[PDB]
C-alpha cells in the first residue's frame, strides 16, 4: 500500500528484517515499547522503509534514532514519518531531538528546520 | 467522460479537458479520456458517456495525466500525487513516490 | 529529446456517478 | 479509418489525416484513428476497414481530438464542441463544457 | 512544460456506414 | 445529459432544490408558471445550472431574476440561456431586462450587450 | 514487436524503430509496438514476440505512423500512403486519400 | 498548438510470419 | 503501476516517473503506466494497483519507453536495449536490433 | 515534423510481484 | 475499397447516378460503349469519383469528357485515373486531348504537364 | 529469439542455407569442425546474420573468415561476435586475424580497433 506511518507495537517478523536494515546499531530484541517508548515507521508495500523512536514526558517529547533508509532518500519519507510523530501526539507542545549519531549534521539540520524545528545547542527544538 | 471535484484537479495539478488516464482496481479496465470540472467541495468522480462501459459506482480507480518536457528536465521532474480514503477524503499531497524495497 | 512523464494523479478515488446519458 | 462529412470536421476543429479517438456510447468500444474526409452535406460517418470490427451503423459515438501545448496557454485553452440529435442534425456549437453540480 | 488537451468534438454522432471492404 | 434550455412547467423535487440554489431569494413555493410567466433553465447532468423568469406581453418580452451558479460561469450557459428564450419566443419583437437586483452592472452589460442587446436607462433592450 | 521489408518502409515514410500502430482487418484486433527493419525485397511482416498474440500468418493489416506538427503544417501535410495486394506486392504509392462521397 | 497526424500507412499487408519467440 | 529494480532503468534509459508500455509475452496483454524504483540490485519487476490484473508472478514481458524528437535525429537514433534471461540476470546491453533476414 | 522513436526497453523481464494492493 | 481504376463495359445504377453527377450534360442512356469507345472511371468506397472517355485508333488514342468531382480534387484521383488509362493501352504511342469545354484552361493545362503532356494547339499531346 | 552467438557443431539445412549467404565462397561441405577449428554464428529470429571461423593452438588463437551480411551491418553484430568467441575461449591470451580477403582494410581496421585490437603488419592483435 501507498506509503503510511504506523506505531509499531508488536513486531512481525518482516517488521524485524526490515528494522535491522533501517538500524544495523540494534537488536530488535532490545526495542523494548510501552506507553511512553514507542516506535513510529514509514510502510510502503509492505516494508519498512524508515523509523524513529519516540519518548513522551507528557508536554516534552522527544525523538532519538530517526533514519530513512539510503535508497528511498529524498521523496518526504522522513518528512512524513515525523509530521504523523507530532500529529499523533497532540499534548507535546515541545519537542527535542539531540545531534547524536546523525550521519551528517548539515543534511540533518536542512530536514529539521524545513519541519519547522529550530536549531539549538546540541540539537533541534520544536514548541508551539 | 470524468467529471472531478475541482479541488481534486487541482491537488494532482491536472487541468480542466486535460487528457486524462483511468485504471480501475476493482475490475482492472483501463482507459483514456478527458477532464471534466466538478463542483469544488462535492467529492464526484462521475464516469460519464461511454466511459460508463469502464467502471461502476463504488469502483476504486487511479486517475493520472502525463506531461512532455526535455530529457534534462525530466531527470528532476516532481509528479503531483494525491492519496484518498473513504468517501474520497483526501489523506495526503507529495511530490514523490518511494522506492520500493525487498 | 523529449521525455513523457507522470504529471500528477489521484490514487484511489472512489466513482460516485456512472451513467451512459451523462455528457461525454 | 473514420470519414466524416467536412462540415463536422470543421465544426470540432478536426483536421482530414488527424489523430481521432472515437468512444462507442452504444457498445462500450474505445479506439483510436485517423480522420478521412467525407462529402460536405452527406452527413456521413463512416467506419472503415479494422475499425469496422467496432461500431454497427446506428451507434452512437463520440469523436475526439487531442492537442499539445505548454502549460501557460493549456489553461486558458478552449475546445471546440459540437453537439448532435437525430440523424446527424447539428443542435449547438460550443467552447467549454460545463461544470457537473452536485 | 507541455500537456495534452481536449481540441475539439463531434458529440453523440450517429454512425451511417460500418464496412470492412471500406479504406481504411 | 448534455446542456440543454426547457420551459419548466412542473417542478420536481431535485427542480425545487436547484432552484433554491440559483435563487435563495425565492420560494421555489411561489414560482407560480402560466402561459404568459413562465421559467426557463439550463439543466446539465440531471441538475439546474442557472434560470430566468420570461413576462411575455404579445409583441414585448421581459427578462428578470437571470441567474447562472457561480461555479459554472463563464461556459456559455448563460449565453445558451437566452438564446433559447429568444429563439422559442418569435412574436417578441422587442425584449427588456431590468438593472435591478444585479450583482455587478459591468458584468452584467458586457454580457447582455455580447448577447446583441443595448444599455439604456435602467436596463439592456433587444428589437428586431 | 513487427519487422517489415525495408521497401515498405521507405515507401510509407517509416523509420526503423518508430513508433507504429496495427490494426488488423482480418480479427479486429488494434496495437501498437515500433518498428524493426527485414532485408529489403523480403516481403515481410514478422508479427513477433506478445505481439504475435494480436496476429497469424495471413492475416491483413494496416501499419500507421503519427508524427506532430504545428497547426498551420497540419493543415497542408501530406501522408505517405503505400498500397499492397496479393503477396504483398507494392500497387500504388500516393500522398493523399480520396474523399468518401454519398 | 500542436496536432498529430497520419504520417503514413501500409494499406492491407499480409503477415508472413508470427512468432511469440521472436524479437520482439 | 510498474517497481523496477534501478539497475535495470539505467541500463534501458528508463527514468522514474517515465510513461512505459508493458508487452506480456505469457498472456498477450498490454498496457500503458509509469515507472517507480525498485531498490537497486533487488531485481524486482512488481506489478502494482490496477496493473496486477494485467499479470501474474512469472510472467514474461518486455517493458519500453518512447520519446520525442525531429525526424532528421529520429533517422540516426539509436535506443537503449537491454536483454534478460533467467531470474532477471542481465545478459547483454545495446544499441540496435538487427534486420530480420528471410 | 516530430517523431516517436522507442528510447529503450528491457527484453524478457520476468514478474517478481503482482499485488493489487500495492501503490499504484 | 481503395481508389481503384476500372474499365466500365456494363453500369450498374449506382455507376449511373454516380455518372450523373460527374457528368450533368451526358445522359447515362446515350455513353454507348465498345471495344475502341472506352469509359475508364475512378472507384472510392463503392462510388465513382471521376471518369473519362477514351477513343481508340490503333497507335493513336484520344481522351476527352475528363472530370473529377469537385469534392475530391487535388488528392491524386485524376493523375492515377489517367495513368491508368496509358498502362493500360500501351499499343497506343500519342495520346491526344482537346481543349473543349474544360472549366479553367490553367488548372487543365498545369494537370496535363504534370501528366507528361506538351500543350499544344487546341489540347495537349503525350507521344512515346 | 535476439541476438545470440552459438558454436557450430552440427549443421541443419537453414544452417547451410545461411553460411552460403555469408560466405559464398565456400562448399559448406567443406567446412569441417572439430575441437580447434570452430565456427561461431550471430542467430536472430531463426537466421544466421554473421560468422567466423577460429583456429585454437592452446594460449594463441586465430580468426579468418570474419564477415556479417550486408544487410545488417552497424547495429553491433560483428561486436557481440567477437566479444562472445574471446570470452568463450578463455585460455588464449594472443588472438590474431590476418588482413586476407578484407572488402575494405578501412572499415576493418576501425572494427578491429574498436574491439580492442592493434593494427600491426599484416594484420590484427589482441593480447592480454
Ligand atoms: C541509530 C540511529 O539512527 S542514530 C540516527 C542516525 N540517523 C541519521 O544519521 C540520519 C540519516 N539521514 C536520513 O535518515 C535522512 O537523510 C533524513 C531523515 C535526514 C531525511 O529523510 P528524507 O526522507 O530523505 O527527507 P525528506 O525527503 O522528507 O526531506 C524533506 C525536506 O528536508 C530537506 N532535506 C532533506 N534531505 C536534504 C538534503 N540531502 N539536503 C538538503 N535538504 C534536505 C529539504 O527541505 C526536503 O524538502 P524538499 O525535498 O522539498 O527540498
Ligand atoms: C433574484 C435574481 O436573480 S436577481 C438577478 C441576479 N442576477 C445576477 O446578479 C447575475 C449574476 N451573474 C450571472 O449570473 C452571470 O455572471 C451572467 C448571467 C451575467 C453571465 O452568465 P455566464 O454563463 O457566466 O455567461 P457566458 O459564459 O454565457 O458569457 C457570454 C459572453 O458574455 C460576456 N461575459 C460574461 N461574463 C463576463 C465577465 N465576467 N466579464 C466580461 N465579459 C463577460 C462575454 O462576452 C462572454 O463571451 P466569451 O466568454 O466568449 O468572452
Ligand atoms: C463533359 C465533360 O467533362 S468536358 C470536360 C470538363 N472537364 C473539366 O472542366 C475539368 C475540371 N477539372 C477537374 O476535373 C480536375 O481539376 C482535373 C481533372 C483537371 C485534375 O484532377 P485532380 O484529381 O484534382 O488532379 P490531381 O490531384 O491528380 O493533380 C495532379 C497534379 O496536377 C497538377 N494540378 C492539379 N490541379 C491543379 C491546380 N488546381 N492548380 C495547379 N496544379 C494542379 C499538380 O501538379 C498536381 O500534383 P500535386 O498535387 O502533387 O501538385
Ligand atoms: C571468406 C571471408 O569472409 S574473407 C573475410 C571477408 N570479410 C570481410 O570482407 C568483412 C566485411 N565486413 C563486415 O563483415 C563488417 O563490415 C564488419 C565485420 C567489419 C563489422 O561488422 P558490423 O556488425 O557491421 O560491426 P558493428 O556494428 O559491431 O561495429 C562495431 C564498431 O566497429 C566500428 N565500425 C564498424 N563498421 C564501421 C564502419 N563502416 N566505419 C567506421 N567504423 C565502423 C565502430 O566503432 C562500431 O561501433 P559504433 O557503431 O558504436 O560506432
Ligand atoms: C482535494
Ligand atoms: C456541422
Ligand atoms: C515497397
Ligand atoms: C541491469
Ligand atoms: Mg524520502
Ligand atoms: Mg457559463
Ligand atoms: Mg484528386
Ligand atoms: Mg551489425
Amino acid at each position: 500500500m501507498k506509503l503510511t506511518i504506523i506505531r509499531l507495537e508488536k513486531f512481525s517478523d518482516q517488521d524485524r528484517i526490515d528494522l535491522q536494515k533501517i538500524w544495523p546499531e540494534y537488536s530488535p530484541s532490545s526495542l523494548q515499547v510501552d506507553d511512553n517508548h514507542r516506535i513510529y515507521a514509514a510502510r510502503f508495500n509492505e516494508r519498512l522503509l524508515a523509523a524513529v523512536r519516540v519518548t513522551l514526558s507528557g508536554t516534552e517529547g522527544a525523538l532519538d534514532s530517526l533514519r530513512v533508509r539510503e535508497v528511498t532518500r529524498r521523496r518526504g519519507v522522513g518528512q512524513y514519518l515525523l509530521e504523523e510523530v507530532l500529529r499523533n501526539n497532540p499534548g507535546v507542545s515541545c519537542w527535542w531531538m539531540a545531534d547524536a549519531g546523525v550521519e551528517d549534521r548539515g543534511v540533518m539540520t536542512a530536514f529539521m528546520q524545513a519541519l519547522g524545528f529550530t536549531a539549538q545547542q546540541g540539537g533541534w527544538e520544536k514548541c508551539s | 467522460x470524468c467529471a472531478i471535484d475541482q479541488d481534486f484537479l487541482d491537488a494532482a495539478g491536472i487541468l480542466e479537458n486535460e487528457a486524462i488516464d483511468i485504471w480501475n482496481v476493482t475490475n482492472g479496465k483501463r482507459f483514456s479520456t478527458y477532464a471534466i470540472a466538478a463542483e469544488r467541495g462535492s467529492r464526484i468522480i462521475s464516469v460519464n458517456g461511454a466511459a460508463a462501459h469502464c467502471a461502476s459506482v463504488g469502483d476504486i480507480v487511479i486517475i493520472a495525466s502525463f506531461v512532455t518536457m526535455p530529457d534534462e528536465e525530466a531527470r528532476t521532474w516532481r509528479p503531483n500525487v494525491a492519496y484518498f480514503e473513504g468517501d474520497n477524503e483526501m489523506k495526503r499531497t507529495a511530490k514523490a513516490i518511494p522506492v520500493q524495497v525487498a | 529529446m523529449i521525455r513523457t512523464m507522470l504529471q500528477g494523479k489521484l490514487h484511489r478515488v472512489k466513482v460516485t456517478h456512472a451513467d451512459l446519458h451523462y455528457e461525454g
